């Protein structure tokens, strides 16, 4: 009620009010949600007595879903329209076939609608009259939005009434253009993909926009690395030693992988290790010596990979975290005794260099400096920090809570479900309206969190396509806000600069497109839709052995595996009941795990679980190598979809 | 007459902040300046005058963003924020476009200008001035340990420099 509609909202609403399928392109923070409110209200009130229509509203991430549902519920309570929502949260849900019919406004996540359409419970899209697509720029190759549109267009082009389509965006996306022409082509293809005739952008009331919406400012921070790293040097020495050990047993392995000049802390090295594994555990010999060599190479490569992960975490996260991870692996888990001696040799030196604060990670130093100086300048402010990986979320949480210098900070974690839950996310969000001052977020904090007060956005080695850049920068709804990209690589800065340009070129291309005459636009859109529909339509149309990946013991055969509930795999038979051994006090204790029978091979196959009445063990294809019963060939399967056999029920 | 002709010290310089060869200029560098790691290093964008003060006057200009000028003892914590600890008393032009004087936990807020500090430890009085001249907040503080002028500069606005101006009688 207290919200007073501004002029530019009416301007944007106009074409949709008329009743054409439209796309709205506006800068972040202008209040496109209120525009959707007004369009929905005007469209619904238009119908005559005795006839009513439905409204559908999607969202990708759960917190966005929750806040949109709350906004709609608060706005439309007074008119008496009944709204509702569906999500993964609702358990034992009433069948949707009629919860669509009972209510007026329905909020969803597109996967639900796609599921129902594929199953067929919802007959056709004609039950609806208005479809609103938030963050509409994602309508592309296989995103669920595009599958919904595929159903829509396949229905329209062949032979019932169809609903109006409205899309909202803050950046339509440029794709991979190298010139204005390809940007124009990409935008035209996008508009065709969702059957829109009009693109609406505010121009008449621009000046009003400038003092209504404050554009955030951008900054870069390059941080150099240390020339001398004791931990890096000693771990690299361990790398050289372990590599020599691995080299000595094998006849050759320089030649096995085409990769060359492998650095130590690079992902290329990790790919090399994975390739050497997948090439060596598949290597066969004419027999116990074969298993022994396989075991030795497996252990060597596993420790190599674990140390490489420790190195990358060390160069990203703080000093202590890498040693924590390594010590946990060693303690939790012959040759392995030798390697344990090797690590325990250096442990104390590693701890000593870790507790020397002079060798602290420079990135953390500069991040402390930025937070300190900002919070000195403004005592009160709400800032968001963006990372790549949840492990880094936990690491930064601990490091922030453990710094006496940053007594100001009050942390709040935020991440996608699976793991924080839905009500926890809702509470953390609502608290910011409160005693929290900093929010550590993963990728879910894009596409609109709408915190009314945010003046600082920090990117911790977080870059990508232009869409992510714009959606990250836009989070600073509060005026005077700033964004800081912190990194230790110049190429990242270059990518950021070129992405800024790409944004500019897209913004010019859309203005060029707006000049085109109507009904030629629609004609070329129809042509593109027809061509793409033709392309898609014509686009598409035993008893083997399984053995332990580490000791090559004959685990089982696919003739004895019965799938339960189409989604779990198990095997019956006393023969399998000897080939493994459980653990007396399993590490989770929260149920007993499976392990290789021979004391030589401590390899985790699967886990126990109980179906309705029966306790049974289940295995993962990630544990075995498959071997033909006729020939001696082998492959490796990482995922049951690739494996092909006689899938048999319980 | 009581005025001294102070100069910066090169032992408490911040890696982000740079000093000229004449040591009469401080400024904010575009990129970090690698320096010796020491327990003395602030790890934050403030510096101290070289001269120790155990009847002395010295004045700085605020022309050319966000600044704090005051007095601090050597026994102050290096990582602590200027003007909020026990040993420090300063005046800062805060981000709300206001000038204020900060005491142990308190902040008395009151148009920026070129500032000056006149101290008399024998009388134990601290006076802040604006040259136009004008007067700022005056206090009665005397420290057992000899003090130094403490200057904090905004650490993210490149091209922002501070010069102590050397007037004569
Ligand atoms: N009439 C109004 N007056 C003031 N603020 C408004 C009004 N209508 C909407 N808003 C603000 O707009 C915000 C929603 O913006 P939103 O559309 O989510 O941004 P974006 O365009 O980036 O998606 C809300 O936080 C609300 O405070
Ligand atoms: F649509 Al937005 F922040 F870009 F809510
Ligand atoms: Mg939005
Ligand atoms: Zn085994």
């Amino acid at each position: 009620s207290p919200f007073k509609p501004r002029n530019y909202q009416l301007e944007l609403a106009l074409p949709a009010m008329k009743g054409k399928n439209t796309i709205i392109c506006a800068p972040t923070g202008c209040g496109k949600t209120f525009v959707s409110l007004l369009i929905c209200e005007h469209h619904l009130k238009k119908f005559p007595q005795g006839q009513k229509g439905k409204v559908v509203f999607f969202a990708n991430q759960i917190p966005v879903y929750e806040q949109q549902k709350s906004v709609f519920s608060k706005y439309f309570e007074r008119h008496g329209y009944r709204v509702t929502g569906i999500s993964g949260a609702t358990a034992e849900n009433v069948p949707v076939e009629q919860i669509v019919e009972n209510n007026d406004i329905i909020i969803l996540t597109p996967q639900i609608l796609v599921n129902n359409l594929k199953k067929g419970t919802i007959p056709s899209l004609s039950i609806f009259t208005l479809m609103i697509f938030d963050e509409c720029h994602n309508t592309s190759k296989q995103h669920p939005y595009n599958m919904i549109m595929f159903n829509y267009l396949d229905q329209k082009l062949g032979g019932g009434p169809l609903p109006q389509v409205i899309g909202l965006t803050a950046s339509v996306g440029v794709g991979d253009a190298k010139n204005t022409d390809e940007a124009l082509d990409y935008i035209c293809k996008l508009c065709a993909s969702l059957d829109a005739s009009v693109i609406a952008t505010v121009k008449h009331n621009l000046e009003e926009l400038e003092q209504v919406v404050y554009k955030p400012q951008k900054f870069f921070r390059k941080v150099e690395s240390r020339i001398s790293d004791k931990f890096k040097y000693i771990i690299a020495q361990l790398m050289r030693d372990t590599e020599s050990l691995a080299k000595r047993i094998c006849k050759d392995l320089e030649n096995l992988s085409q990769i060359q000049n492998r650095e130590f802390g690079t992902q290329k090295y990790e790919q090399w290790i994975v390739t050497v594994q997948k090439a060596c555990m598949v290597f066969q010999m004419p027999k116990d010596e074969e298993s022994r060599i396989c075991k030795a190479l497996f252990l060597y490569t596993s420790h190599l990979r674990k140390y490489n992960d420790a190195l990358i975490i060390s160069e990203h996260a703080r000093m202590k975290d890498a040693l924590d991870y390594l010590k946990d692996f060693f303690s939790n888990v012959e040759i392995e005794q030798d390697l344990t001696q090797r690590f325990e040799e250096k442990l104390q030196e590693l701890e000593s260099v870790s507790r020397d604060p002079s060798n602290e990670n420079p990135k953390l130093e500069d991040l402390c400096f930025i937070l300190q100086e900002e919070y000195h300048l403004n005592p009160e402010t709400i800032t968001i920090l963006f990372v790549k990986t949840r492990a880094l979320v936990d690491a930064l949480k601990n490091w922030i809570e453990g710094n006496p210098k940053l007594s100001f900070l009050k942390p709040g974690i935020l991440t996608g479900r699976g793991g924080m839950t839905l009500p926890a996310q809702k509470c953390i969000l609502d608290a910011f309206k409160g005693d929290h001052n900093i929010l550590i977020a993963t990728s879910v904090a894009d596409e609109g969190i709408d915190i009314a007060q945010c003046n600082l956005v920090i990117l911790y080695e977080y870059v990508g396509n232009v869409i992510k850049m714009i959606q990250t920068r836009g989070r600073g709804r509060a005026r005077g806000s700033k964004c800081f990209l912190l990194t230790s690589n110049a190429g990242v800065i270059e990518k950021e600069q070129i992405n800024m340009y790409k944004e500019k070129m897209m913004n010019d291309s859309i203005l060029r497109l707006q000049t085109w005459d109507e009904a030629v636009f629609r004609e070329k859109i129809l042509h593109i839709q027809t061509h793409e529909k033709f392309i898609r339509d014509s686009q598409e149309k035993e008893n083997k052995k399984l053995l332990c990946r580490k000791c090559k013991a004959l685990a089982c055969y696919t003739a004895d595996v019965r799938v339960i509930e189409e989604c779990h795999y198990t095997v019956l038979g006393d023969a399998f009941k000897e080939c493994f051994v459980s653990r007396p006090h399993p590490k989770p204790k929260k149920r007993a795990k499976i392990f290789c029978a021979r004391q030589n091979c401590s390899h985790d196959w699967g886990i126990h679980v109980k179906y309705k009445t029966f306790e049974i063990p289940v295995i993962k294809i990630e544990s075995f190598v498959v071997e033909d019963i006729a020939t001696g060939v082998q492959t490796l399967y990482s995922k049951w979809k690739d494996f092909h056999f006689e899938k048999i029920p319980f | 007459q009581w005025a001294i002709h102070p100069t910066f010290n090169l032992k408490s310089l911040s890696c982000s902040l740079e000093v000229s060869k004449d040591s009469r200029t401080v400024t904010v560098s575009h990129r970090p300046q690698p320096y010796r790691w020491s327990c003395e290093r602030f790890s934050t964008s403030q510096v101290l005058c070289s001269q120790a003060l155990s009847k002395h006057y010295w004045e700085v200009d605020t022309r050319n963003s966000h600044w704090a000028v005051g007095v601090a003892s050597w026994e102050m914590s290096r990582d602590q924020v200027l003007g909020r600890t026990m040993d420090s008393c300063c005046v800062e032009w805060k981000g709300t476009s206001q000038l204020s004087a900060w005491h142990m936990v308190k902040e008395t807020v009151l148009r920026p200008g070129v500032v000056g500090i006149w101290l008399n430890l024998e009388e134990g009085k601290l006076a802040f001035y604006s040259v136009d001249e004008k007067l700022l907040y005056e206090c009665t503080i005397s420290a057992s340990s000899p003090l130094y002028p403490a200057f904090w500069l905004y650490g993210l606005h490149p091209g922002n420099y501070l010069i102590i101006k050397q007037v004569k009688v």
